[PDB]
């Protein structure tokens, strides 16, 4: 999944 | 027999019937009936059946009694007590002379002006089940014309939208929706003033949306948002929505989202963001963080939609830009 | 919200086309039989709110010769259509075991007739006529089915420019994407009067493709075989080429063929027994 952060 | 405005003075008269307490009996039900007939009659004064409508003794003399007799007021102050085929009709009446020009005016958008309670009436209308459907056909053609949109869009009773769209009926809730569409998206110069002064409140009920638990909301909401970015008389309302680290977020994780109608919906938003040559700072702290997760993101993303040009240009757009920072 | 899965009780799956899948059910809050319609918002991709004009066309109608619209709900991305039951099932159901006298299809083209009535008066086009599209009750009404594509013709906008229909029972002017009005509906009739007749339609042995090659360039089809000549000339009404030059629903109401013989309905709850024992034979 996406990086945040 | 056939009246002229006699009609108008018997629709009058029978609603006001049709408007008091007890009377369950003989009366109740013959008034139903008179005000049947009459909204027929009505009817075809402004269509007329196997013979022109004569644009004289028809239009006029009824539009001039529609007006001096408050009538159109009472048929939306009223529509409730009206029955099925009835509402059909009045609706379809008042379509027919709100869309009336004589000259270069439409002497109903004028009448209207003066009578703006007629607009808040229909709005209203939307809480009330059994004429929901009816008043949204009635206030969709008010808002096809400027003056009546400005009214209703500027008023504080616009953001009821949001309500309305969320209702628990979804025939209505559906409904609701497409006026709220209409009025953001017809009179562009008027709902792109409306989106610049109001932003800041607007979006942040505008991103309670994008959350539904109902899924056509949330789709429908998705797919809305990226009409009004991508429009050009939004560029302004644009440029403030890319620039927030908030925004991009979502978006990214709309792309990663159980539909893959919503995250299909979410690319053409997400899509700006990219393309955009005055980035921000936070923006490019999360695009080149997730370079390349990114990257390996698009290519393997929505590959099944070839039957779409645009689509996979887009893609192997947003691809070269991920990589060029 | 509002979660049908409680509210209704699915029973037998009573069809299965295009958009999705009909079941019986019933009720709870009221015991009523519903039949119900369930749509994939997700896999469907028609559109999304030309999805939801089905239930706008047919949730203002009110005519015993239209399928009654009860509600619809959401459940996650199924929509429920829940609309009246009908039991006997499609004309062309019926015509499975076999012919049928210009007594049952007069009456058939009669209660048809009623329904385009009630829809062109209003200015709304069916666009998807067919033996299947008429469902009947276990009392055996004809009602009006699917549409499914219907269109509304507003003040402007009179004509209509799309590209709707299956293919064997187009009008010419659908197919040429021309402008038509309701009496593309007329012209659909006429090949369901045939269907109704010859058990299936002009060209159903053909390609769709051809036929769509076919319709525009050929002269229209006609009842060839034993059949009474009022219907012959009947279906020559319809079937006309030019469109304005087709009949409207109200006078081939009038026309010879349906009064004889227009005897009344439950006379075909015959064609639903005839039905039902041939199915389980
Ligand atoms: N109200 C109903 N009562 C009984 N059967 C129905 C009803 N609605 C649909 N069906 C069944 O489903 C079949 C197809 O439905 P239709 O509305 O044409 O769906 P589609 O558009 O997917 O073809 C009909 O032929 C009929 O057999
Ligand atoms: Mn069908």
């Amino acid at each position: 999944d996406w990086i945040f952060e | 027999m056939a009246s002229p405005a006699d009609i108008v003075k018997n629709l009058k008269e029978s609603m006001a019937v049709l408007e008091k307490q007890d009377i369950s009996d003989k009366k109740a039900e013959k008034a139903t009936e008179e005000v049947s007939k009459n909204l027929v009659a009505m009817k075809e004064i402004l269509y007329g059946t196997n013979e022109k409508e004569p644009q004289t003794e028809a239009v006029a003399q009824l539009a001039q009694e529609l007006y001096n007799s408050g009538l159109l007021s009472t048929l939306v102050a009223d529509l409730q007590l009206i029955d099925f085929e009835g509402k059909k009709d009045v609706a379809q009446i008042f379509n027919n002379i709100l869309r009336r020009q004589i000259g270069t005016r439409t002497p109903t958008v004028e009448y209207i002006c003066t009578q703006q309670n007629i607009l808040f009436m229909l709005l209203k209308g939307y809480e009330s089940p059994e004429i929901a459907l009816n008043c949204g056909i009635m206030l969709r053609e008010c808002i096809r014309h400027e003056p009546l949109a400005k009214i209703i869009l500027w008023s504080e009773q616009f953001y009821d939208f949001f309500r309305y769209v969320e209702m628990s009926t979804f025939d209505i809730a559906s409904d609701a929706f497409a006026t709220f569409k209409d009025l953001l998206t017809r009179h562009k110069l008027l709902s792109a003033e409306f989106l610049e002064q109001h932003y800041d409140r607007f979006f942040s009920e505008y991103e309670k949306l994008l959350h539904s638990e109902n899924y056509v909301t949330k789709r429908q909401s998705l797919k809305l948002l990226g009409e009004l970015l991508l429009d050009r008389h939004n560029f302004t309302i644009m440029t403030k929505y890319i620039s927030k680290p908030e925004n991009l977020k979502l978006m990214m994780n709309l792309l990663r989202d159980k539909s893959r109608n919503i995250q299909f919906e979410a690319f053409h938003v997400f899509k700006v963001f990219v393309a955009n040559p005055n980035k921000t700072q936070p923006i490019l702290d999360i695009l080149l963080k997730n370079q390349a997760k990114l990257i390996e993101f698009l290519s393997k993303f929505q590959n099944d939609r070839t039957e779409d040009e645009q689509f996979n240009d887009e893609k192997t757009y947003l691809v070269k830009q991920i990589r060029d920072l | 919200m509002a979660d049908p899965e409680e509210l209704f009780t699915k029973l037998e799956k009573i069809g299965k086309g295009s958009f999705g899948e009909v079941f019986k059910g019933i009720d709870n809050r009221t015991q009523k039989v519903v039949a119900i319609k369930i749509i994939d918002l997700e896999e469907a991709e028609d559109e999304i709110e030309d999805i939801q004009q089905e239930i706008t066309v047919l949730s203002q109608c009110d005519s015993p010769y239209v399928t009654k619209y009860y509600g619809s709900y959401l459940k996650d991305t199924k929509l429920w259509i829940i609309m009246e039951y009908l039991g006997g099932g499609s004309a062309l159901d019926l015509l499975e075991p076999g012919p049928l006298d210009e007594t049952q299809i007069a009456t058939i083209l009669r209660e048809i007739l009623k329904g385009l009535d009630y829809l062109h008066s209003e200015k709304k086009i069916h666009r998807d006529i067919k033996a299947a599209n008429v469902l009947l009750s276990e009392h055996g009404e004809v009602k009006l089915a699917d549409f499914g594509v219907a269109g509304q013709l507003t003040d402007t906008q009179i004509k209509r420019n799309e590209f709707v229909g299956t293919p064997f029972w187009m009008a010419p002017e659908v197919i040429k994407q021309s402008a038509y009005d309701s009496k593309a509906d007329i012209w659909s009739l006429g090949i369901t009067a045939i269907e109704l007749a010859r058990g299936e339609p002009p060209h159903s042995e053909l390609h769709p493709m051809k036929v769509l090659f076919l319709i525009p360039k050929n002269n229209p089809p006609t009842l060839e075989g034993n059949y009474s000549k009022p219907l012959k000339e009947f279906v020559e009404a319809c079937l006309n080429k030019e469109p304005s030059f087709r009949p409207t629903a109200k006078e081939l109401l009038k026309h010879k063929f349906i009064l004889r013989n227009a005897k009344k309905t439950s006379y075909l709850t015959e064609l639903i027994d005839r039905y039902k024992r041939w199915k389980a034979e």
